[PDB]
C-alpha cells in the first residue's frame, strides 16, 4: 500500500494570511512573512515512500507562478499568493509533476507535510482590499 | 494524480501607517551563553540582550502610535510570558525559557494579543526596542537554548 | 594592468525635511562611561559621576525653527524608573541593580519614551552643539559586571 | 576538566596576485555620511557636502607597479545619471530623487560601471592611502527617507 | 486599529555548566583577514602577517576554575599540515596551496582537531579576554582566489 | 513642530568591586609609538626608544587597598620571547622580526601572561597615575612594515 | 588580592627603511585653522591668513641621506585647482567655494597628488623640523560653514 489518505481536517482548510501593510510592497517581488500550513496524510500503509504535493488553480496574469486573486469591487490588486515548501523553496503553480520535489514519509504513521504561503507584489503600488483565493492540491504517490 | 482537496486563502491588504524593515521581518538574536549557576532556581533570570524592530515610511497622519504583540509557545501553564525552547538532536536546556521584555522592562505575554507599550511615531524611520532574557522554571540543565516567536504590529 | 577584486563600501545616511541635520559623528556615537565601583552604587538612588557627550546639528536655519529639543527612547530598568536605561550587554556578566541615566543641559533626567523632549535650546545659523550627560543610577545594590546600554534619539524643531 | 562548546569563527580574506593588498579595514567599510536637509537638495544638480573616506593598500611594491587606480561598481540611479548611485530599495521608506556620488582625488565624479578607473595615484613601498569622497546628488527635488547605498570596487596596478 | 502581521524573531543561545560564559559577540564572530599577495606566499612554509581576534568570557567565577584554554576544530588542508585549515569552495574561484593557521597567546600554531587545547590563561572574576591570531600559511605556491574558512571552538576550564 | 529621527547612542562601561576605578580615557586608549628605523633594529635583542602611557585610577580608597599592580595579556611573538608582543594589523604589510615591548615603573619588561604583575605602586586617596612605557624589540634583522599591536590589562589591588 | 580587568591599549606604529623617522606627534596631528570671515574670501583667488604646522624627523643619519622633502595627498576641490584641498566634514553644513592650501618652506602651494614634492631641506644628525603653512583659498564667493579637511603626507630622502 503506497497510497495515503487525506484526513477530514486536510480535506478542506483555510489559510489565514491576516492583514498586510500596503507599504510593505515597495517594489515588484516584495514578499511578506511566511504563514505556515500543514496537510495531514492519514491513514498510510507500510509501502509508502515518497509524496510529491503539487498546487493547481488560476494563475496570475503578471506572474504565472503566483496564485491569482479574485477580481471584485473591493479586492487587492497587484499581488499573488506564492506557495513555498518546507525548506522555503518556491513551488510553482500548475507545475508538472516532474518539476516538483519528492517528500519523504514514514510508513504506518500519520504523516504531516508542512508548507508556507505568502504574498508577492506583481504591481506597484499594491491596492488595498481583501484576499480571497482557492487552490486545489494534488498528490503523486511513490 | 489524486484530486486531493481545496485550500482556501483569506486575508486583507490594509493601509498601515508603517512597514516593518526587511532586517526586522526576520532577525536572529544571539543571546550568547549562560551558566547554570545563574539559572539555579525558580524565577532566576539571566542578563538581557537587546533587539530592535525597525519601522519605515511611517506616517503620523494615519497613525501616531505603534505597539508590538508577540506570539510563541509557552513553556508551561502559568508561565505564559516564558517562551519554550526548541529541541536539538544533541540535547536542549531544560527548565529554561526565553523571556521577551518591553520598553518598560516588563515581560510580554506571548499570547499574540497582549500588545506592548505604545511608542509614539515620527515621520520616517522608527525603532521599537525590546530585550530578551533566560527565565528559569527550576534547576537549569546544559544544552542549546534556541527559540522562535512571531510578532504583529498594531498602529493606533 | 592587473585588475584585482578589491572590496566594498557601504554608505549610511538619511535625508530629512528639517531645519538642521544631525552630524555624521553624532548619528552613531559610543560614550565610554569608564568604570565605577560597587561602593559608589550601594543603595537606592545612588548616582555615579557623569560623562558628558553632545549632539551636533549642522546646516541649521533660524528662519525655519529657532529652538531644538531631543527625545530619547530606550528600555527602562523597570516600571518604577522610567528615566533609567537597562543594561543589555549579553546574557551573562551584566551588572545588576544599575542602569544608565541621561541628563539634559538642565541637569535633569530624561524619560526614555520618545515623547518627553528635553529643554529647548536656541539655535544659531550654522553648527549647534547640544550638551548631554550620562551617569550610572543604582536601583538597589549594584553588583560587578559589564554595564553597556543603547538608546535612540529624535530631534524636534520649533 | 570541564570542556564546553564555545562557538564559531569565520575568516574572510582573499589571495591576490598584484602589487599591493587591500587593508582588512578597507576591503569592507561602512562610511557614515550623516543627515542632510531637503532644502540643500531642492533642485536638479544640487549637491550636499562631501564626506571623505580612503582606501589603504599595504605591502606595496614599486618594482612591479608604481601607480594605482580604483573603479567602483554599483546600480546607477537612472540611465541619465550614470555617476550617481542608486539607494537601497530592499526596504520601504527610502529617499526619492536623490542618490550618492563618489568622487576621486581629482574632485570629479566617477562613473559606476566597474570599467572606468579613477585618477592614478603614485605608490611607494609600504603603506599607501588613496582618498575618495562621497556626497549626495539630487536628480530632481529630494524627499525625506533613508539614503543608504553600496558599491564594490576593483583596483588596477600599473 | 490596524493590526498588521510583522514577522518572526529567532533567539539563539546555550546554557552551559561552566565557570564562564562565552560572550554573545564571541560565540559567532567574523575575522576579516584582509588581502594577501601571491608573492608573499610563494613557497611551502611561507606565512603572511597575522590578524588578531579575541574570545571573551563573561561572568567568570575563579572559585570554580582558575584557568581557561580553547581547542579549535576544522578541516585540514592536507594530511601533512594538521595545524592549517582548508579554505571553503567558492563559485568565482578559491585560492589553492594556502590555508589559515590559528595561533594562541604563545605565538604557536594550534592543531585543529578539537582535542589539542591552547596554552592555559589565568582568569579573573568577571570579564576575561583570550587573544588569538589568524595567519595565512602557504602549503606550496599560492594561487589567486577567495580564501574563506570557518572553525568551531570549545573551551576547557581547569 | 517638525520631529525627525536623530540616531543612536551606545554607552559602555563596567561596575567593579575594587578599591579604584579605571579612567574613561584609560579603559580603551591608543599609544602612538611613532616610526622607527631598521638601522636601529638591525640585530636580535636591539631595542628602540620608549614612549610613555599612563593608566589613571579614580575614586581610590586607600582603606580598601594601598597598592596596585597591572598585568598585561596578549599574543607573544615566540616561545623564547614571552615578554615581546606580537604585531597584528592585517594579513599583509607588517614588520618582520620585531614586536612591541611593555615596561613597568621599574623599567623592566613585563611578561604578557595575565599573571606576572608589574611593580606595585602605593596608592593615595583620589586620582592615581601608573606610568608605563612601550618600545620596539627586534627578534632579528627587522624589515619594513606596519607595526600595530594590542593588549588588555588587569589591575590587582592589595 | 582583588583582581579586576582594566581595559585595552592599542599601539600604533611603523618600521621604515629610511634615514629619518617621523615623530610620534607628527605622524598624526590636528591643525586648528581658526575661523575666517566670508568677507575676506569674497571673490575667486582670495586667501586668508596662514597657520603653521611642523613635521619633526627623529634619528636622522646624514651618511644615508642629506636632504628631505614632503609630498601631500588629498582630494582636490576641483579639476581647475589641484593644489586646493577639498573640505570633508559631514554631509551637511560645510563651507562652499572654500578649500585649504598647504604651503611649503618657500611659501608656494603644493599640488595634492602624492608625487609633487616640496623644496628639499638640508638634514642634520638628530632632530630636524620641516615647517609648513596652511591657509584658506576661495574658489568663488565663500559661504558660512565648517571647513575641516584631511591630507596624508609622504617623506622622500636624498
Amino acid at each position: 500500500d503506497n497510497g495515503c489518505s487525506v484526513a477530514a481536517e486536510s480535506t478542506n482548510f483555510t489559510v489565514d494570511l491576516m492583514e498586510n501593510a500596503a507599504k510593505q510592497f515597495n517594489n515588484i517581488g516584495a514578499t511578506t512573512p511566511v504563514v505556515p500550513f500543514r496537510i495531514l496524510l492519514s491513514p498510510c500503509g507500510n509501502a509508502v515512500s515518497a509524496v510529491k504535493v503539487g498546487f493547481t488553480g488560476v494563475a496570475d496574469s503578471h506572474n504565472a507562478n503566483l496564485l491569482a486573486l479574485e477580481n471584485t469591487v473591493s479586492a487587492a490588486s497587484g499581488l499573488g499568493i506564492q506557495l513555498l515548501n518546507e525548506q522555503q523553496n518556491q513551488i510553482p503553480l500548475n507545475a508538472p509533476s516532474s518539476a516538483l520535489s519528492w517528500t519523504t514519509l514514514t510508513p504506518g504513521k500519520p504523516n504531516t507535510l508542512n508548507f508556507y504561503a505568502r504574498l508577492m507584489a506583481t504591481q506597484v503600488p499594491v491596492t488595498a482590499g481583501h484576499i480571497n483565493a482557492t487552490a486545489t492540491f494534488t498528490l503523486e504517490y511513490q | 494524480t489524486v484530486n486531493g482537496g481545496t485550500v482556501h486563502f483569506k486575508g486583507e491588504v490594509v493601509n498601515a501607517a508603517c512597514a516593518v524593515d526587511a532586517g526586522s521581518v526576520d532577525q536572529t538574536v544571539q543571546l550568547g551563553q549562560v551558566r547554570t549557576a545563574s539559572l539555579a532556581q525558580e524565577g532566576a533570570t539571566s542578563s538581557a540582550v537587546g533587539f530592535n524592530i525597525q519601522l519605515n515610511d511611517c506616517d503620523t497622519n494615519v497613525a501616531s502610535k505603534a505597539a508590538v504583540a508577540f506570539l510563541g509557545t509557552a513553556i508551561d501553564a502559568g508561565h505564559t510570558n516564558v517562551l519554550a525552547l526548541q529541541s536539538s538532536a544533541a540535547g536542549s536546556a531544560t527548565n529554561v525559557g526565553v523571556q521577551i521584555l518591553d520598553r518598560t522592562g516588563a515581560a510580554l505575554t506571548l499570547d499574540g494579543a497582549t500588545f506592548s507599550s505604545e511608542t509614539t511615531l515620527n515621520n520616517g524611520t522608527n525603532t521599537i526596542p525590546f530585550q530578551a532574557r533566560y527565565f528559569a522554571t527550576g534547576a537549569a540543565t546544559p544544552g542549546a537554548a534556541n527559540a522562535d516567536a512571531t510578532f504583529k504590529v498594531q498602529y493606533q
